[PDB]
């Protein structure tokens, strides 16, 4: 139906399914089985223009999934900067958390995203935020061996 | 997949996806039907392993 075709579309970088299946009366906001959403699916593999039309037509940015996850938590696991930065800029919640307690900043420091670490601290990120395990964005800076980030993380 | 990075951030342990990605399991669909036994052999420390089974198990029917 409309809302399967519209997240389909979202995923696969398809802009122009995207406009008009919204026209044709998708829910912007169409959940599929994992609780995704359109913005969840388009944030997580790099589609800005379909994160931006998505926005403008009333996605919710804070938009959760059966897990918790927002769409900036997989922006900001998928090391995408341009996306990260229009979502805070349209009020995405800076250190949402789950069960795990686990925030973008984790994700962000975990995969290695160093712009992404900086731009979160920016805009109020909770370097002291512990998931489930008491482990901080430190911590998995460390784990994995991250020296830049774990460095810049201390820095604050 | 999405869903991977999704389960693994509810459930407190992001740092685990690497124990299954190593193994091209990339999709929770991927991990819906891994035993106790094959979390051990993918070498999830015993902090983390009973946490994503039981996860597994919650999305069962």
């Amino acid at each position: 139906d409309l809302g399967k075709k519209l997240l389909e579309a979202a995923r696969a970088g398809q802009d122009d399914e995207v406009r008009i299946l919204m026209a044709n009366g998708a829910d912007v906001n169409a959940l599929d089985s994992w609780g995704f959403t359109p913005l969840h699916l388009a944030a997580f593999f790099g589609h800005l223009e379909i994160v931006e039309v998505l926005l403008k037509t009333g996605a919710d940015v804070n938009a959760v999934d059966n897990a918790g996850t927002t769409p900036l938590h997989l922006a900001a696991h998928a090391g995408h900067l341009e996306i990260v930065e229009v979502l805070l800029k349209a009020g995405a919640d800076v250190n949402a958390h789950d069960h795990g307690t686990v925030t973008p900043l984790h994700l962000a420091a975990h995969m290695g995203h160093l712009e992404i670490v900086e731009v979160l601290l920016k805009h109020g990120a909770d370097v002291n935020a512990q998931d489930k395990f008491g482990k901080t964005p430190f911590d998995l800076a460390i784990d994995n061996g991250n020296e830049d980030i774990a460095e810049v993380l201390q820095k604050a | 997949d999405p869903s991977l990075v999704s389960f693994l951030t509810g459930l407190g342990c992001p740092n685990c996806i690497e124990y299954f990605t190593s193994q091209g399991l990339q999709s929770i669909y991927h991990l819906q039907n891994l035993t106790i036994e094959d979390l051990g052999a993918l070498k999830i420390p015993e902090q983390y392993r009973m946490t994503i089974w039981r996860g597994l198990q919650d999305l069962k029917q």
